[PDB]
């Protein structure tokens, strides 16, 4: 091996390692910045600025073990560490070199939460946490509990009581709310939140709009939403059901307000609570749908972008180690009061991918479009649908459906590496390079990606 | 005692409750049942104290769901008003087709997908006691400690 | 008056729906 400088670097090596305190690694800014966490100490290296890596020991507040999962906001600016009981959100000290100051050391412990904070009674455990994609300065996190309750905490505001959507029902049997959620996932418009429930074998529901305290919205996207909103309005007639008409109007209003209160400088906008509370839309219609899958259940769901114009492809796991690629063919309308709204909740099964192995968890690295990493059993395969999704992408803006004639919709399924423990991943662009950091427990592999 | 709302009935019915009504207004019949025709039925076994209870604001039965006591407003103690144990029977409960939202009523596909357990795990998670599921009428029955 | 972008958006939207029919028939 040319062993020039890969895998070997200041920030990546550290002995005196305990066979416990797991380690994590995250990229940021197109594989520029790096965040490494080991022995309860955070390391960050900016492969543009910084000449050497700087660190921070947070062992004083958190003692990482194996109940924790850590995730970093896309912007990279933040980190969230949680378990089925508590949440810790820390602000990576970019630009900071010395972080020794025992007082400034705490000016990074931005948010804390523990289920044992609710009065008394049965307190259900945390099932997953997410950073809200468009939550201006990553100020909002979404916590899903066992009671399928989805809660949004405004990390940077004590004066902000959390919002709790899809609350429990005093009824019995099936009602309105979405029961038995197995996985959460945001749309690439960052306004819709997809949910994968099990109750009926597995269907898809969604929260449109799922908003944060303050929305992160650039001008390109402000318009896009705004336009789609008008096209919707323009399309209303007489056949349009009342409830739908109602929403669409309410939608154009809300969005027409986003436009007024838009902050041109920063690129944010304040979203008043009303609009924030919303009832679940769903179930979506998957079509066509393989008769087999009715026996099995859904495992996970992920969203893979295929360009930049938010044109995405939904992805669902299944028991038979099957994967399906759906395409949202109809423009949704926002909803709020409506119990069991379904107006235009439709998906189209593009392709199916059988793997037969056990599908542990789906993962995607933003930076590389049309690519999905499926953590099989002891494998990690990279399903690449850029074969046809790049064509599907043109046919969309060209309003040309001919190129899709006799085109074969097969994902070039490759194989990354082998692992036992469900790995961690990251995209590093080292010297114009596609690097895939694979962090198993002890392991810490590095590879390349086709393109 | 009042029972307006379309479809709602009782066993003994409202007529059979005009007879067994105590000479003071103390109507207390045993093995009482109620429900909206076609949707469901809630069976309170043993003795019950229906002593002038407005059924119009107590019981509600929508497809696949049931409500006892609007909330917990006047929700009597556990074993008082109607907040007692019972056996609910919600009907017309079927899974829906993923391609056309159609009702799967075929005892086969119903058994192939096992609507059984799926509906059971929903009773479990609801603090209720699963009983059974009759495909033919889409009947789902479970027992609850209270309401 | 006249529309410029918004029009394009509708085309896009419509097209996605057009694509919808593609896959609905392309299978069975």
């Amino acid at each position: 091996s040319q062993s020039s400088r890969l895998s070997a670097l200041p920030i990546f090596q550290a002995s005196l390692s305990a066979s416990q305190s797991p380690r994590y690694i995250f990229s940021s800014q197109n594989g520029t910045r790096i965040v490494f966490i080991q022995d309860n100490i955070i390391r960050w290296y900016n492969v543009l600025t910084d000449s050497l890596y700087h660190s921070l020991n947070f062992s004083r507040h958190l003692v990482l073990d194996d109940t924790f999962h850590v995730i970093s906001s896309t912007s990279g600016d933040l980190l969230c560490l949680f378990n089925d009981n508590e949440i810790f959100v820390m602000e990576v000290p970019w630009g900071y070199s010395n972080v020794e100051d025992v007082s400034i050391q705490d000016a990074f412990q931005i948010f804390h939460y523990s289920i044992d904070e609710e009065e008394v009674g049965p307190k259900s455990s945390i099932k997953k946490v997410l950073f809200h994609p468009k939550s201006y300065r990553d100020s909002c996190i979404v916590v899903l509990k066992e009671d399928d309750t989805i809660t949004m905490f405004d990390i940077l505001n004590s004066q902000e009581k959390p919002i709790v959507l899809n609350k429990p029902n005093n009824s019995f049997g099936l009602d309105a709310r979405v029961n038995d959620i197995t996985d959460l996932e945001f749309s690439k418009d960052g306004l819709t939140l997809y949910c994968l429930n099990t109750t009926e074998g597995g269907d898809i529901f969604a929260f449109y709009p799922f908003l944060p305290s303050v929305l992160l919205l650039n001008e390109k996207d402000l318009n896009l939403i705004l336009n789609k909103s008008l096209v919707m309005y323009e399309s209303l007639d007489s056949t349009t059901d009342v409830i739908v008409k109602r929403n669409v109007i309410k939608q154009l209003q809300f969005v027409s307000k986003l436009h007024e209160n838009w902050n041109s400088r920063f690129g944010k906008v304040d979203i008043q609570k009303e609009y924030r509370l919303a009832k679940v839309q769903g179930p979506f219609t998957i079509n066509p749908f393989p008769g087999e899958l009715y026996d099995y259940t859904a495992t996970n769901i992920a969203t893979i972008l295929i360009d930049n114009g938010q044109n995405e492809i939904v992805c669902v796991s299944f028991d038979d180690g099957s994967l399906i690629l759906l395409f949202k063919d109809l423009e949704m309308s926002m909803s709020w009061d409506v119990d069991n709204y379904v107006y235009n909740n439709s998906l189209v099964l593009i392709e199916r991918v059988k793997l037969q192995r056990e599908i542990k968890s789906l993962i995607t690295l933003p930076e590389q479009l049309g690519k999905l990493y499926v953590i099989s059993d002891n494998i990690i395969q990279q399903v690449n649908f850029m074969s046809w999704a790049s064509t599907l992408s043109k046919s969309i803006n060209e309003s040309d459906l001919n190129p899709l004639a006799g085109l074969k919709f097969e994902s070039k399924l490759e194989d990354i590496a082998t692992i036992e423990r469900i790995p961690n991943l990251a995209y590093i662009n080292w010297n114009d390079q596609s690097n895939l950091a694979l962090m198993s427990n002890k392991t810490l592999t590095f590879q390349n990606i086709s393109s | 005692i009042v029972l307006t709302k379309v479809g709602y009935y009782t066993i003994p019915s409202m007529d059979d409750l005009a007879k067994i009504t105590n000479e003071k207004g103390e109507c207390i019949v045993s093995d009482f049942t109620i429900g909206r025709k076609g949707y469901g039925s809630i069976y309170f076994e043993g003795d019950v104290n229906l002593t002038n209870l407005n059924l119009d604001d107590i019981v509600h039965i929508r497809r696949k769901e049931v409500i006892v006591y609007v909330d917990d407003n006047q929700k009597p103690p556990v074993g008082e008003g109607l907040n007692r144990k019972a056996e609910v029977t919600l009907d017309g409960v079927w899974p829906t087709d993923k391609t056309s939202r159609c009702l799967i009523k075929s005892p086969d596909r119903l058994a192939d997908i096992n609507y059984e357990g799926r509906l059971e795990a929903v009773s479990r998670k609801q603090g209720a006691q699963f009983k059974e599921y009759r495909p033919e009428t889409g009947s789902w029955v479970f027992k609850v400690s209270h309401f | 008056m006249k529309g410029f972008k918004v029009v394009e958006v509708g085309l896009a939207m419509n097209t996605k729906k057009q694509i919808g029919d593609f896959f609905k028939n392309l299978n069975m």
